[PDB]
RNA sequence: GGUGAAAUUCUUGGAUUUAUUGAAGACUAACUACUGCGAAAGCAUUUGCCAAGGACGUUUUCAUUAAUCAAGAACGAAAGUUAGGGGAUCGAAGAUGAUCAGAUACCGUCGUAGUCUUAACCAUAAACUAUGCCGACUAGGGAUCGGGUGGUGUUUUUUUAAUGACCCACUCGGCACCUUACGAGAAAUCAAAGUCUUUGGGUUCUGGGGGGAGUAUGGUCGCAAGGCUGAAACUUAAAGGAAUUG
C-alpha cells in the first residue's frame, strides 16, 4: 500500500520535537510511589502559552506502579492533571478502573453474577458513580454444580450493597475514600452483610468514574502535593 | 418452480385482473 | 395564472414558470418571488441531520 | 530511570497499526501502520509487515529519548470481528525485542453491551 | 424424516431465543441453535514468552489472558475446521471430546 | 550484510499443499538457546546448518 | 479502507490513527444453561408504583358448579398501511465497483422506505413438538426448577440459637433427559405415536389418487395490501412415505 497514493493535494521540514520539552507527573499524596512519569509539551511561546496546553491531560497509570506491590496488579487508574508548576505538573484523582483480563476471568458460568452502581456524591461535593460487582460461590461439601442465587437474594443483596457504598463515601471528601479502595476495606466490608444471604465470593467492587467537580480552589489540591 | 414465487406470480396477476375488470364496473 | 406584468412567473402559452424559481438572498423586491436562497429542494428524505 | 510511552498498537485484519504515545496520550510519536511497507496491498497485514512497522517505531523512539512503552493490544471492537489480526503479534514480539522495555500488557479491545446491530443482513454474507 | 429429537437446538418450552449473529460471516442465528465455544488464548504467543520475559521490567509480569465467546452458525462451523460430520449412532453423543 | 547461521535439531514434517517444503525448526548457532521454527525447501537433516538472510520471522507451523 | 485479489470511496484543505469532551437514537452482551415464566405470539440492565398468575401448605368454605365445543369474541412475530414524533445503526428500491459469455445476482462502497415510539389498521408464518383437549392405567434410573416434611447433619452470627446457604431421605407440580421394548408402527422412531380385528372413557376439528387449484366466480371483512368461504371444465397411472444396495 506504498505506491498507490493517486493524489496528494487536493487544492493543488522540521523535526516537530525540536521544541519538545518534558515534564514530569506528581501523584496526590496517598500514594506510596510518587514519580509517575513524564510528558511532552512544545515550547512554550510569547502567545502559544503552551502551559495552559497541557492542564487538561488525563494520564494513567496502574496501582501496581504506585503500591508497588502485585497485589494490585489490576487496579486500572486515571489521573488528571490538574495545575502545572515549575516542570512538576500537578495530578489528581479522576477514576478507577479495572483491567480487561480481570473483570473477564471473574465471569464464569454456572454462577449468578450481581453489578450495582449508585451515584452518590461526596462531603466536598465531588459527584462519583461506584459500581459493584459480585459473585455467588458454591458451599463446600456441595454436591448440585451450579449454586444460582434465588433472584430475590439478588434483589436482597443489591440494596445491601447500595447503602454500603452510599455510607462509604459521605463523610468522606477525597482521599480518605482513595486511602480506602487501596486496602480494600470496602471488598472486605461488604462480605460481612452478605455471608447471612448467601455466599457472594470475589466482590471486588469494579471501576468508578467521576461526572462532576466542584470548584478548583487552588488551596485543596496544594494540601495533597505537600 | 419454487412455491413462494408461484404463490408471488399469482398475486400480481389478480391484480391485473382486479384491475382490468374494473375498466368495465 | 397571472400575466408578466402581474409576476416574475406570469405569461406563457402554457403555465410555466420559465426559469429556476430558486431565488437568490440578494435579489431585489419584485424578483424575490418562489422559492428564497433555498438550500435543497424535493421531498424530505431522512432525518434533518440539524 | 526509565521513560515510558503506549504502544497502543492496533491488531486488525487488513492492516497494523503501532505507535508509541506519551503516558498521557495526547502527544503522538512514531505513528507507523503495516501497510507503508508492503506495497501490495495484500501484505497489508501479513506478520512480516506488522514486524517492519514495529522496528522503526521502536527505531524512533531513541531519537525523541523514550526507553520503555506499555502495551495495549486492541482489535477491531466494536460490532466487528473482536479478534487481533494476524499482525497483531508479530509486531510485540519485534517491538520487545529491539530494545525497548515492556511493562503493563493488556488487552482494551471495545467490547459493546449489545450495540446496535451488525452489517451483513439477515443472512450473513453469502460465500 | 426428523433428524434430532430437539432438531436443532436446546430449545424445549421457550417460545423464542432472540438471535445472535455469527460471528465469522454475521449469518443471523439462534442463541440456543449456535456452536458457542469459548476462545481463551495468553495474551502473547506461546513462544514469545522467551523473549518477552527478558525485555520486560517487572519480572515475570502477569502473562495475561484474553477472553472471548465464539458463536459460530452451522454453516461456518461445519466449514471452519469444527463439529463437522459423524454417523448416524454417533449423533446421539453429547459428551466433548 | 548480516547474515545468521542456524543449525537443525529436528525436522517437524512436510506442509504445503504440493509437498515440497519441509517444517524445521532450528537454533541460532551463536547465542544458543534462541531457537526458531522456518520452512526449507531441499532435502534436510537434522545437525544441517542453514543460512538465513533475515532471522526475526516465525513461520508458519501446520497445527 | 475494503477483498480470494483489486476498484469505486475518504485523503497535504491533515484522512485512518491518539487524547479530552459533547449529542442522538437503538440494543440489554459476557452471566446464558437439554434453565424460568406466559393461553399463544412472546419475554433477559436498576428501582418504584399498578393489577395479575401458577405450584405448594391447608383438619378453611360452596357443593356438582364440570369436560369438550357450530355460531360468536379477545390476543395474535415479521413485513405492510394511515398520521404525528423520532430518525443513531442496518438497510427492500435505487446509484455505483468488480466477477462473468452475460450478471438489473452472490462480494464491496453508498443509500430511500423501513427499522424505534405514539394512535389506529392487518389476522398471516416451517404461527412446529409438523403430535387437539379432559380423564385412568402400564418399566426402571440419573439430574433440575418451584413449594413442603424429617433428619442432635455441615456452615456463618452470639463457639453457641432461630434463620440463610449447603448435605441426606421423601413427597406434590413443571421443563426435560437416559436404558429397555412387555407393547405400537410402513418404518424412521414412540413412556406415548402403548392399553386398537381380544377392534367402544367423553369430546372438537380435519382428510379421501396426482394435476387444474387454494384457481374462477359469488359473498363477506379490509384504506389498501390482501384474509376467510371456494368450485367446475379439463388431464393423468401413478404422485407420494420409510428404509436397502449401489
Ligand atoms: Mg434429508
Ligand atoms: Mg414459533
Ligand atoms: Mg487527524
Ligand atoms: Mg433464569
Ligand atoms: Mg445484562
Ligand atoms: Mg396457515
Ligand atoms: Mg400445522
Ligand atoms: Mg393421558
Ligand atoms: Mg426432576
Ligand atoms: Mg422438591
Ligand atoms: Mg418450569
Ligand atoms: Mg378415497
Ligand atoms: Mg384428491
Ligand atoms: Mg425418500
Amino acid at each position: 500500500a506504498v505506491g498507490k497514493n493517486k493524489r496528494l493535494s487536493k487544492g493543488k521540514v522540521v523535526d516537530p520535537f525540536t521544541r519538545k520539552e518534558w515534564f514530569d507527573i506528581k501523584a496526590p499524596s496517598t500514594f506510596e510511589n510518587r514519580n509517575v512519569g513524564k510528558t511532552l509539551v512544545n515550547k512554550s511561546t510569547g502567545l502559544k502559552s503552551a502551559s495552559d496546553a497541557l492542564k487538561g491531560r488525563v494520564v494513567e497509570v496502574c496501582l501496581a506502579d504506585l503500591q508497588g506491590s502485585e497485589d494490585h496488579s489490576f487496579r486500572k487508574i486515571k489521573l488528571r492533571v490538574d495545575e502545572v508548576q515549575g516542570k512538576n505538573l500537578l495530578t489528581n484523582f479522576h477514576g478507577m478502573d479495572f483491567t480487561t483480563d480481570k473483570l473477564r476471568s471473574m465471569v464464569r458460568k454456572w454462577q449468578t453474577l450481581i453489578e450495582a452502581n449508585v451515584t452518590v456524591k461526596t462531603s466536598d461535593d465531588y459527584v462519583l458513580r461506584i459500581f459493584a460487582i459480585a459473585f455467588t460461590r458454591k458451599q463446600a461439601n456441595q454436591v448440585k454444580r451450579h449454586s444460582y442465587a434465588q433472584s430475590s437474594h439478588i434483589r436482597a443483596i443489591r440494596k445491601v450493597i447500595s447503602e454500603i457504598l452510599t455510607k462509604e463515601v459521605q463523610g468522606s471528601t477525597l482521599a480518605q475514600l482513595t486511602s480506602k479502595l487501596i486496602p480494600e476495606v470496602i471488598n472486605k466490608e461488604i462480605e460481612n452483610a452478605t455471608k447471612d444471604i448467601f455466599p457472594l465470593q470475589n466482590i471486588h467492587v469494579r471501576k468508578v468514574k467521576l461526572l462532576k467537580q466542584p470548584k478548583f480552589d487552588v488551596g485543596a489540591l496544594m494540601a495533597l502535593h505537600g | 418452480m419454487r412455491a413462494k414465487w408461484r404463490k408471488k406470480r399469482t398475486r400480481r396477476l389478480k391484480r391485473k385482473r382486479r384491475k382490468v375488470r374494473a375498466r368495465s364496473k | 395564472a397571472m400575466n408578466p406584468v402581474d409576476h416574475p412567473h406570469g405569461g406563457g402559452n402554457h403555465q410555466h414558470i420559465g426559469k429556476a424559481s430558486t431565488i437568490s438572498r440578494g435579489a431585489v423586491s419584485g424578483q424575490k418571488a418562489g422559492l428564497i436562497a433555498a438550500r435543497r429542494t424535493g421531498l424530505l428524505r431522512g432525518s434533518q441531520k440539524t | 530511570s526509565q521513560v515510558f510511552g503506549v504502544a497502543r498498537i492496533y491488531a486488525s485484519f487488513n492492516d497494523t497499526f503501532v505507535h508509541v504515545t506519551d503516558l498521557s496520550g495526547k502527544e503522538t510519536i512514531a505513528r507507523v501502520t503495516g501497510g507503508m511497507k508492503v506495497k501490495a496491498d495484500r501484505d497489508e497485514s501479513s506478520p512480516y509487515a506488522a514486524m517492519l512497522a514495529a522496528q522503526d517505531v521502536a527505531a524512533k523512539c531513541k531519537e525523541v529519548g523514550i526507553t520503555a512503552v506499555h502495551v495495549k493490544i486492541r482489535a477491531t471492537g466494536g460490532t466487528r470481528t473482536k479478534t487481533p489480526g494476524p499482525g497483531g503479534q508479530a509486531a510485540l514480539r519485534a517491538l520487545a525485542r529491539s530494545g525497548l522495555r515492556i511493562g503493563r500488557i493488556e488487552d482494551v479491545t471495545p467490547v459493546p453491551s449489545d450495540s446496535t446491530r451488525k452489517k451483513g443482513g439477515r443472512r450473513g454474507r453469502r460465500l | 424424516p426428523k433428524k434430532r429429537a430437539s432438531n436443532g437446538r436446546n430449545k424445549k418450552g421457550r417460545g423464542h431465543v432472540k438471535p445472535v449473529r455469527c460471528v465469522n460471516c454475521s449469518k443471523s442465528i439462534p442463541k440456543d441453535k449456535a456452536i458457542k465455544r469459548m476462545a481463551i488464548r495468553n495474551i502473547v504467543e506461546a513462544a514469545a514468552v522467551r523473549d518477552l520475559s527478558e525485555a520486560s521490567v517487572y519480572p515475570e509480569y502477569a502473562l495475561p489472558k484474553t477472553y472471548n465467546k465464539l458463536h459460530y452458525c452451522v454453516s461456518c462451523a461445519i466449514h471452519a475446521r469444527i463439529v463437522r460430520v459423524r454417523s448416524r449412532e454417533d449423533r446421539k453423543n453429547r459428551a466433548p471430546p | 550484510t548480516p547474515v545468521t547461521l542456524a543449525k537443525v535439531i529436528k525436522v517437524l514434517g512436510r506442509t504445503g499443499s504440493r509437498g515440497g517444503v519441509t517444517q524445521v525448526r532450528v537454533e541460532f548457532l551463536e547465542d544458543t538457546s534462541r531457537t526458531i521454527v522456518r520452512n526449507v525447501k531441499g532435502p534436510v537433516r537434522e545437525n544441517d546448518i542453514l543460512v538465513l538472510m533475515e532471522s526475526e520471522r516465525e513461520a508458519r507451523r501446520l497445527r
